[PDB]
């Protein structure tokens, strides 16, 4: 509903004046959905990317602030909200360049506002590489 | 006396008061005059309403009659030329060919 | 003051005498400054739908709440969980179910499914502290008893826990008590010259 | 305790604790989804 | 997606409105004529109605299930 | 043509109905055929069709509000099904769009 007339100033050039109720009730509402998406492949040596489940705080017997949201998979769980410098999966690679050694390599969220998880896919390729996909919402 | 229009509140050229308020008074008084029409002329405008409508652009009848009128006489003038050039004399101005 | 119309949920009255200033105060004091109870926080558990969670909560707090608000205090700064004083609570629990006989052409939803709509029917009060004696049954529930909120498929499930609040409507245009509050001033349309014939 | 995982194409739990390539128990489809935390989030409605 | 609760400009629950004007509609109203008996007087609150696209109906079957 | 015999022919898939042919109903839908809408899919049921066409044959028309309750599916089936044949009047259903030869 426009009223096409001169108001309050802030509307010299080009610049709309908008209604708070209106923005309140739903107008101009928007979700915003972005992808994160990781992969875990089998080299040509007999070794494998793995994700190691959530380190847990011995003293207080729940994980650690930056692998809150990590379910027991090591995998971010649908429903829970991400903030900043927190992981997604909890990647661990071999640095083969006797027994493995892995250095942590995880997806972590960096973005300025809080995201929610809707959905996470996992699939495998041929190669026996493992995909995992994750759609976050805003 | 006299309303204040762009060539004397606006940025295209002097005879401006504000430019007046700059070189006669200074620096300051010129951006404070500038400061107080901006907080002004809303409070005025906002409160007296001005829109636009399509009945600020619907041609009454006193023009309809009148663009008629002109569309058929300046059409018949260029027909005149027509005949004229391709059937015809046509008074060719100085330094140009006919067409 | 003459009241020229009222019903149920419309009024209509003339104000004689009084000037724009203040008669425009009370406009805006009934959009804005009147409070109401209204969902502010929705505690959720297992939501499977199709509508976001996000969509959900701001539908929810739309909702119109029958509470008298002068009964209520505002909830301080802080002080998540509230009492009794200051908060009701609400709770939506449902899950679609396939309806175990039906027609073999099993074309249409409302007999195919149950459930398959969730009406704001569905929020259920749950008493906090004496409220459940202060309260006679049926006094605190959503107003409209219609108005749908999400919409399901079997297998989907919706679980959560709303709690009400008091709020001005100058915070947020949920708690404004009126569809539209206006005025306007009396017409006096005067024939200067007696119109006669056709 | 195991994870569970939702197939996409029928909606059925598979439970793929073991280290097998990602299949469907009940039918050929490759694609899982995680299913929804058992944790409550808190959402302001606004 | 889904109907809103309350309409933009007015707040006037609309929200409800929904499955009754489909209803009216079955019984060959016209349009203007199913809004008028719903007490839709506003125009704004008519477009609430007016212009909706059901689409949540149509997301729901690609939506998984049982 | 052979203008005489072939009606063992045209019977088998048209039957005249108020004056004029109407489409028997095995040329459109055979009964595994899926939705041809979107929105809530549906399944094939010839004698839902049938029993439409049926009524036009006894009464003038189809002339209730709300004969999707009585055969059970949508109304986005009746609705549009019917579109192919009729034309719109205010509550009285659908008009017949050519006249009674
Ligand atoms: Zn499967
Ligand atoms: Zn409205």
């Amino acid at each position: 509903t426009v009223a096409v007339m001169s108001y309050s100033g802030y509307d010299i050039e080009d610049a709309l004046v908008l209604n708070k109720a209106s923005l309140d009730r739903g107008f101009g509402r928007c979700l915003v959905y972005k992808n994160a998406k990781c992969t875990l492949k089998r080299y040509t040596n007999q070794t494998f990317d793995k994700v190691m489940g959530p380190m847990l705080d011995a003293a207080t017997r729940k994980p650690i602030w930056r692998h809150e949201i990590l379910d027991a998979d090591g995998i971010c769980s649908p429903g829970e909200k991400v903030e900043n410098k927190q992981v997604l999966v909890n990647k661990s690679m071999p640095t083969v360049t006797q027994q493995p050694q892995y250095k942590d390599v995880p997806i972590t969220y960096k973005g300025a506002t809080d995201s929610y998880i809707e959905k996470v896919m996992i699939s495998s390729n041929a190669e026996d590489a493992f995909l995992i996909k994750m759609l976050l919402r805003q | 006396s006299g309303s204040m229009d762009k060539g004397t509140l606006g940025s295209g050229s002097k005879n401006n008061i504000f430019y007046i308020l700059l070189r006669d008074w200074g620096q300051n008084e010129a951006a404070d005059a500038m400061s107080r029409l901006a907080r002004l002329a809303p409070v005025y405008l906002s409160n007296r309403g001005f829109s636009i409508g399509i009945g600020d652009v619907t041609p009454g009848q006193g023009l309809l009659k009148a663009k008629y009128e002109l569309l058929n006489a300046g059409y018949k003038k260029c027909d005149e030329y027509i005949e004229a050039l391709n059937t015809g004399k046509l008074q060719q101005q100085p330094g140009c060919t006919a067409e | 003051v003459d009241v020229v119309h009222m019903d149920e949920n419309s009024l209509e009255f003339d104000m004689v005498g009084i000037d724009a200033a203040i008669a425009n105060a009370f406009r805006r004091i009934l959009l804005a400054e009147v409070p109401t109870m209204a969902v502010e926080k929705v505690l959720v558990y297992n939501n499977t739908s199709i509508v976001q969670d996000e969509i959900l909560a701001h539908r929810l707090g739309l909702i119109p709440i029958h509470a008298d608000p002068r009964l209520f205090e505002y909830r301080n700064q802080g002080d998540e969980e509230g009492t009794e004083i200051d908060t009701l609570q609400f709770r939506l629990q449902v899950r679609c179910t396939r309806n175990p006989h039906a027609a073999k052409d099993s074309s249409d939803p409302n007999e195919l499914y149950v459930n398959h709509k969730v009406y704001t029917r569905h929020m259920t009060w749950i008493p906090l502290g004496n409220q459940a004696d202060l309260f006679p049954e049926g006094t605190i529930r959503p107003v409209h008893d219609d108005i749908l909120i999400a919409q399901l498929r079997p297998g989907q499930e919706i679980d959560l826990l709303m709690h009400c609040v008091k709020g001005i409507g100058k915070d947020h245009a949920k708690f404004s008590p009126v569809a539209t509050a206006s005025y306007r001033l009396l017409p006096d349309i005067t024939l200067l010259e007696p119109v006669e014939g056709e | 305790q195991p994870m569970i995982y939702i197939c996409g194409e029928c909606h059925t739990e598979n439970e793929i604790k073991s280290r097998d390539p990602i299949r469907c128990r009940e039918c050929g489809y490759r694609i899982m989804y995680k299913k929804r935390t058992k944790r409550l989030v808190v959402f302001d409605a606004r | 997606m889904i109907i809103p609760v309350r309409c933009f400009t007015c707040g006037k629950i609309v929200g409800n409105k929904w499955e009754a004007y489909l209803g009216l509609l079955q019984a060959e109203y016209t349009e203007g004529d199913a809004l008028d008996a719903l007490g839709l007087k506003r125009y704004c609150c008519r477009r609430m109605l007016l212009a909706h696209v059901d689409l949540i109906e149509k997301l729901l079957n690609y939506a998984p299930l049982e | 043509i052979d203008s005489v015999a072939v009606l063992r022919g045209i019977q088998k898939v048209a039957m005249l109905v108020q004056g004029n042919w109407v489409v028997k109903s095995d040329i459109l839908y055979p009964k595994d055929s899926s939705s041809p809408h979107s929105g809530v899919p549906a399944e094939v049921l010839c004698r839902g069709r049938d029993f439409v066409m049926w009524k036009f044959t006894q009464s003038r028309w189809v002339v209730r509000k709300e004969v999707a309750t009585v055969t059970k599916l949508c109304a986005e089936d009746v609705k549009d099904f019917l579109e192919h044949m009729a034309v719109v009047r205010i509550n009285k259903g659908w008009e017949f769009i050519l006249p009674y030869d």
